[PDB]
């Protein structure tokens, strides 16, 4: 299903999105400060908002 | 300190906003609540200032 | 190219080898894309064998950094030139002139944090007129012809697949002249042998029966990078020092 | 959507210990070992125990209280 | 060629404060097209009712003295342009309030004509103190569509030479806030549509459900030339 | 000589013309900086990223 | 709350025209007419050429040999081709050239629905009289940029790789600036007259546009009347 992308899976994904929590750590981070946690919301491109 | 201080671009949007002058359209009147100033300035019929 | 330069601009298609100029001046005759043929006015033409110029263009090829290069015929049919002027445009060039890029109506004005210090806002007429684009053209090599466990030969026997994947590969296994690969296909198939300790003594006779390669030879060949999604334009072959390849 | 978890100072307020309580609930509740009692908003269960310990309903007190209740509901 | 039709509105509802819309799908700017167009058109193309004059009778000034008010003639004012009415088939009524005593001079005081409604006769419009405190005005309500400050209006009868008016800002607004906002939309396989989501506002003089259903008939009134 | 083209054209003396949003129509309070300028896209692709 | 009026087209050229209404009302008609702008730069059916199967070409990245350009640049050429459609949303034409000339478009096969807007746009230049380059060009109807690229993921199993597409930007309008004045008529104070100054790349007609645009702004009032 994965395998052609169905809209189906899309909305499973959805249900697994919703309110799941998220690590964002980047790479030139030396201090505890470029850590934290968000919330995921549907973005049609190649980098991270 | 809440470490996040404003840096340039938001501060300016917030510094043209409160910030005070001699000459202004409509400088005397009176309002009974900033909401209707909301939709005094949105529209345009004085200075914000 | 620049509108406003300080006049280096030809400067650095002379001084450069990027764009094909003229050594002689006169009436180009055949001008083509890949090919310029010129007829050279008397005042300087040769008194040796005449004197009939060419300039050859590289049409989409690669660079170092995998880069589309390609020199744009600037002159058209029935047009003179002179000793010292243009007749291709290399990368980045415009008339010989460097035209690195292209020049828009820039603004300065605070807009909806879409220009945070560092943050850049652009109109999407850009890319609808896909104004700044680029090509980037590949290069891959492939191994074949020989390896001390067997003698490799080009696609052959190819299993792990049908007839579908051969819709590109040819009379020889060899993608296409221009073919759409992506995602997990094939570019060309290559062939290798196997081994001794892994044989089955199941699959030992009957690999003395049903011909001379079995079940030995397999397909390892050399496959569209994982992730791409691009188009085969030209296919560089060495065949055997001594020996040709089968046909293509 | 969730503010801040500074309610959940004001009941249970170790920041750490929140964490490992609260998440063993979470597991539970995976795991057809039990279901919640505090209606979802579409929050997954993280988010869910995090209402939970806020209200005060299902802190660590509550918690070991069913871990014997069902040492009752097992054994007999 | 193929088009879209809008559907899905939650309306979000919360008695008397905020509605907000939320209507998927949308494209490429057409949270701007509609966003941007109620505001404008709630700010200076909205019919309302609000008062315009305000005639106290004998001080024709914001800056002077009522004897039995802890309040300032000014304060009183403010007040008045902020009273939320609303009429059916007239235009322009002037009331008239007769109050006496301690206690806070409340809407329902005024006189009610068979058309003038006061939607909040619990709005306090001057603060009454101690012992006589004979106030009485002569207020003028009017009809109009959108906001007539005063700046923009000097009155050519009693404010241009002589007094005898005040002049206030009438509110013909039945809104109080418009606050629109454009956030990604998701149609499953499809890209990022865009959700309309607007916070908005009313008084009184009107509720939420009903101000959309009549700023859309005028939408319609001011596109009738094509469609 | 630079004022004098911005008058040998029919521009702006200054070269700051008052805007009007495309996301709203109003103009941009004091005349905005407006013209030209020679960009350059660098070799920096996000799918080498 | 008087209706509102166009007056005649003021044709001053084929490519671009300006329209005026009279009968606006305070505000309506600035916030309306940026409304229409985004309407009228993406609602707009356009004609775009989306697959050109050219004769000796399996891919772009080649020149046709007896051609002057590239192939490449002869696509975006053809991008730069206006054309007009009647009756069906798509047609395959064929090009036919053959002798030495900037090849104009008219010597294309000649559909009685293809309706080029200047048959003089040189889409490539021929350089010798032996080389008879052909090709089928599928342009179809559409509305906003849909490239080839967000098409080329269903794909259709596209095989026959002589097949080469290019991006179907499906817009007419271009240009478009509002010119809002004072409208002078003897009965009113001051309405609002906007003059539409419009640019268009010369396929769809205005008027046919307005009202067209005017209806799906219909289609985007349909839920703002459902409460």
């Amino acid at each position: 299903m994965v395998e052609r992308e169905e809209a189906v899976v899309w909305d499973i994904l959805d249900e697994v999105i919703r309110e799941h929590p998220v690590l964002l750590n980047r790479a030139p981070t030396l201090h505890r400060l470029g850590i934290q946690a968000f919330e995921p919301v549907l973005i049609e491109g190649k980098a991270i908002q | 300190e809440p470490i996040i201080v404003p840096s340039q671009d938001v501060v300016l949007g917030l510094y043209y906003m409160t910030r005070d002058c001699v000459n202004a359209k409509g400088e005397g009147m009176v309002l009974t609540g900033p909401k209707e100033a909301e939709r005094l300035y949105r529209s345009g019929l004085a200075s914000l200032h | 190219k620049p509108l406003v330069g300080t006049g280096m601009e030809r400067a650095v298609a002379v001084d450069s080898g990027v764009t094909a100029v003229a050594k002689r001046g006169g009436v180009v005759q055949y001008v083509d894309a890949s090919r310029i043929v010129i007829k050279v006015n008397e005042d300087e033409m040769y008194p040796g064998e005449a004197g009939i110029d060419i300039y050859n263009l590289t049409k989409y090829t690669r660079s170092n950094q995998n880069t589309c290069i390609n020199q744009m015929p600037c002159v058209s049919l029935g047009e003179p030139v002179e000793r010292g002027d243009v007749l291709a445009d290399g990368p980045s060039t415009d008339l010989g002139e460097l035209a690195l890029g292209q020049n828009m109506r820039v603004a300065f004005m605070p807009w909806n944090g879409y220009n945070f210090e560092d943050s850049i806002l652009v109109s999407e007429r850009v890319v609808q007129e896909d104004r700044f684009t680029t090509i980037h053209i590949q290069e891959l090599a492939c191994v074949s012809r020989d390896t001390k466990l067997g003698p490799e030969e080009i696609t052959a026997d190819i299993p792990n697949v049908g007839e579908a994947a051969l819709s590109k590969l040819d009379e020889s296994g060899i993608v296409y002249i221009g073919a759409e690969v992506t995602g997990g296909d094939i570019l060309v198939g290559k062939v290798t042998p196997k081994g001794e300790t892994q044989l089955t003594p199941e699959e030992k006779l009957l690999r003395a029966i049903f011909g001379e390669k079995a079940s030995d030879v397999k397909d390892s060949s050399l496959r569209v990078p994982n992730g791409v999604s691009g188009t085969v334009i030209d296919v560089q072959v060495f065949t055997r020092d001594g020996v040709e390849k089968d046909k293509r | 959507a969730r503010v801040t978890v500074q309610d959940a100072v004001e009941k249970i307020g170790n920041r750490f210990d929140l964490v490992l309580v609260a998440a063993r609930r979470a597991r539970q509740m995976q795991v057809g070992g039990k279901d919640p009692l505090v209606p979802e908003e579409n929050d997954k269960t993280t988010v869910i125990a995090l209402r939970e310990i806020e209200e005060g309903l299902i802190n660590n007190q509550i918690l070991d209280v069913r871990e014997r209740q069902e040492q009752q509901e097992q054994e007999a | 060629t193929e088009f879209l039709k809008p559907r899905l509105v939650d309306i979000e509802q919360v008695s008397s404060t905020h509605a907000k819309v939320t209507l998927e799908p949308l494209e490429r700017g057409f949270g701007h097209t509609l966003g941007n167009a109620l505001r404008r058109i709630l700010l200076s193309s909205m019919p309302g009712c609000a008062v315009t004059e305000v005639e106290i009778d004998g001080v024709l000034h914001e800056y002077s003295t009522k004897e039995g008010v802890q309040e300032d003639i000014l304060e009183i004012l403010l007040n008045l342009k902020g009273l939320a009415v609303r009429v059916q088939g007239k235009d322009e009524v002037i009331l008239t309030l007769n109050k006496s005593g301690i206690g806070p001079v409340t809407a329902a005081d005024i006189t009610h004509d068979g058309d003038v409604e006061i939607v909040k006769p619990q709005h306090v419009i001057c603060h009454l103190t101690d012992e006589n405190a004979s106030i009485s005005m002569r207020i003028k309500v009017q009809r109009g569509r959108g906001y007539v400050p005063a700046s923009t209006r000097i009155h050519s009868e009693e404010d241009e030479r002589p007094i005898g008016r005040l002049l206030v800002d009438a509110c013909y607004s039945p809104v109080e806030r418009i606050a629109y906002n454009v956030e990604a939309a998701r149609v499953e396989q499809r890209t990022d549509l865009d959700k309309l989501v607007i916070e908005m506002e009313t008084n009184g003089t009107i509720d939420p459900e009903e101000a959309i259903r009549r700023a859309a008939t005028i939408l319609a009134e001011q596109l009738e030339a094509f469609v | 000589e630079i004022k004098e083209l911005l008058k040998l054209g029919d521009l702006p003396t200054s070269g700051q013309i008052r805007l009007y949003d495309g996301r709203t129509g109003e103009q941009f309070e004091r005349p905005v900086t407006v013209g030209y300028m020679y960009m350059l896209k660098l070799n920096h692709l996000v799918d080498d990223k």
